[PDB]
DNA sequence: AAGGCCACTGGAGCCCATCTCCGGCA
DNA sequence: TTGCCGGAGATGGGCTCCAGTGGCCT
């Protein structure tokens, strides 16, 4: 895609680290970030969150796209997990399930998988 | 500039219809500007100086509320919607017509764009000039 | 049965085009 | 004193990403 300044930008991806890097410099060397971004091609409201955020933390760096949140995977349902698996280590994945339905630590929605319990048994 | 009725009657060059053709987007003020202009229903409160691609708000106030609503952003009016102009004054799209009020011209080439003269569009909207 | 494989998600951050508030200048 | 110009943080649109999750297979 095109900016309406001539720019040339990825719609969704972040400037690339060699052009942020020169976007913090020009601000160094006194250029007002009108001019920066009427010159190096970037709308304003751009070249005024990374500014920002190198004046905020010294950092060129773009914050960390993607990703989400546990949903299932809830903290205290993650230890019971592994109080279970403690408690005997062989009781198998779906009968974790069903003590943790047992003991209503889950709902018949908030219940996690079998796939995703093993998954947490795996990666815990 | 179709092939297809991509949808029929009304406005010389909708918007919306352009958007999906000239590059893309969540439609911008001079693609709003055109749209109204290429309406005959429009001509009370914006229109054609019939001075090449120059044109004049009638009813700012009118142009404005109207703008608002195409964006869903109740709070416009003429004292942005003439900021939002004067944005456009270095990306040579919009430039204001000295000695004059509510008074505009686009100077991007809209006959590359529109396949059309100014002229041209003039009299299908049937333009007093 | 637990691990390999995985389509599918939603919410996060990204630049862009304003929106918006306001100081400058005439 | 009205009239126009322009700087820059705030907005939310469409978009790319990806941890996370839950089937399916073996």
């Amino acid at each position: 895609g095109v900016n309406q300044l001539g720019g040339v930008f990825v719609n969704g991806r972040p400037l690339p680290d060699v052009v942020r890097q020169r976007i913090v410099e020009l601000a160094h060397q006194g250029v007002r970030p009108c001019d920066i971004s009427r010159q190096l091609r970037v709308s304003h409201g751009c070249v005024s969150k990374i500014l920002g955020r190198y004046y905020e933390t010294g950092s060129i760096k773009p914050g960390v796209i993607g990703g989400s949140k546990p949903k299932v995977a809830t903290p205290k349902v993650v230890e019971k997990i592994a109080e279970y698996k403690r408690q005997n280590p062989t009781m198998f994945a779906w009968e974790i399930r069903d003590r943790l339905l047992a003991e209503r630590v889950c709902d018949n929605d908030t219940v996690p998988s079998v796939s995703s319990i093993n998954r947490i048994i795996r990666t815990k | 500039r179709d092939r297809a009725d991509l949808n029929k009657d009304k406005p010389v060059i909708p918007a919306a219809a352009l958007a999906g053709y000239t590059g893309s987007g969540p439609i911008q003020l001079w693609q709003f500007l055109l749209e109204l202009l290429t309406d005959k229903s429009c001509q009370s409160f914006i229109s054609w100086t019939g001075d090449g691609w120059e044109f004049k708000l009638s009813d700012p106030d009118e142009v404005a509320r109207r703008w608002g609503k195409r964006k869903n952003k109740p709070k416009m009016n003429y004292e942005k919607l003439s900021r939002g102009l004067r944005y456009y004054y270095d990306k040579n799209i919009i430039h204001k017509t000295a000695g004059k009020r509510y008074v505009y011209r686009f100077v991007c080439d809209l006959q590359s764009l529109l396949g059309y003269t100014p002229e041209e569009l003039h009299a299908m909207l049937d333009v007093k000039p």
